[PDB]
């Protein structure tokens, strides 16, 4: 299958599937195989990659949907990281 | 059923799902088609436990209930320098600021 | 232009709760007016009576955040065949990641320290922009 990398701040380097990175309208245009992030830590950058894989899975699904967490600790950082990153 | 993964080393970190009923060699395959290093190369881990190449990630814990896409399970992963394996290492993720005064 | 149809033949509806929210259930009246029933916790259902053509919309009690009914924005109560009644699936949608922080921080800040945060002011207003049943309506409509 087709992935790609996110860099974050702290250089950790998550790779996820280029399907579910694309859902990022920003990283679609960042890439059009690496992407660095100056400003989004990894302990954001891991949710959101969570997020993707949430996000996938439940789009069109009539199971339940459970509630995708958000720690009280990140939430203003991954606020901030979704806005610029459209998802 | 689908299980969803952080297959971790270093600062590297794959998220990926397998079925419940793949193997743990399976799961070594993923990993060489993504960092370009063969199953003799790989050692998985859950938390300190070597896994067997031949066991389901369901007989390792690996659970379609355990590890969801919104919270997915930790494999380690532990390469070999030519002769002999590295001791398992992740990095841990960055940590959290204080919590402002607003959100108390 | 969004009211429920005065059709006055019964129509026996469940509202089924499979989200994790308090559900807030709003039948949109003759004149286009919301009016709020009864809450249903999370996990629970009710047998309710309603009519064929009224309009209902669901909502979390505590914070107005949309929710899905049936996999879509509005519910209408349709014919009841073999005397059975119709399964009205209130759930969460998929939420964007923004929308899900946005919640979260409203959550844990109250509306008067929202301008206090360290964030740019476009995000102020998405803050203080909450969920409201007369701005959806107007959207819809
Ligand atoms: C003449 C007419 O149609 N009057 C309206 C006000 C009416 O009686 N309605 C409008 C809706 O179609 C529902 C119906 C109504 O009010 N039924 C009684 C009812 C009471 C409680 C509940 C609910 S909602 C969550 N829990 C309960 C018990 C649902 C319906």
């Amino acid at each position: 299958m087709m992935y790609v990398k996110l860099i974050s701040s702290d250089g950790h380097e998550f790779i996820v599937k280029r399907e579910h990175a694309l859902t990022s309208g920003t990283i679609k245009a960042m890439l059009s195989n690496e992407v660095n992030f100056r400003e989004i830590p990894s302990h954001v950058l891991s949710k959101v990659c969570m997020y993707f894989t949430y996000k996938v899975r439940y789009t069109n699904s009539s199971t339940e949907i459970p509630e995708f967490p958000i720690a009280p600790e990140i939430a203003l950082e991954l606020l901030m990281a979704a806005n610029f990153l459209d998802c | 059923m689908d299980v969803f993964l952080m297959i971790r080393r270093h600062k590297t970190t794959i998220f990926t799902d397998a079925k419940e009923s793949s193997t743990v060699f399976e799961l070594k395959r993923i990993v060489e088609g993504i960092l370009k290093r063969p199953p003799d190369e790989q050692r998985l881990y859950k938390d300190d436990q070597l896994l067997d190449d031949g066991k389901t990630l369901g007989e390792c814990g690996f659970t379609s209930q355990t590890a969801r896409p919104q919270a997915p399970a930790t494999v380690g992963l532990a390469f070999r320098a030519d002769d002999t394996f590295e001791a398992l290492c992740i990095e841990p993720f960055s940590s959290p600021p204080e919590l402002p005064d607003v959100m108390k | 232009v969004l009211r429920s149809v005065n059709s006055r033949e019964p129509s026996q509806v469940i509202f089924c709760n499979r989200s994790p929210r308090v559900v807030l259930p709003v039948w949109l009246n003759f004149d286009g007016e919301p009016q709020p029933y009864p809450t249903l916790p999370p996990g629970t259902g009710r047998r309710i009576h309603s009519y064929r053509g009224h309009l209902w919309l669901f909502r979390d009690a505590g914070t107005h955040d949309g929710l899905l009914v049936n996999q879509t924005e509005l519910f209408v109560p349709s014919l009841n065949v073999d005397g059975q009644p119709i399964f009205a699936n209130i759930t969460l949608p998929v939420y964007t990641l923004k929308e899900r922080c946005l919640q979260v921080v409203r959550s844990l800040v109250k509306p008067e320290n929202y301008r206090r945060l360290d964030i740019v002011r476009s995000l102020y207003e998405d803050l203080e922009d909450h969920p409201n049943v007369q701005k959806d309506l107007e959207r819809l409509t």
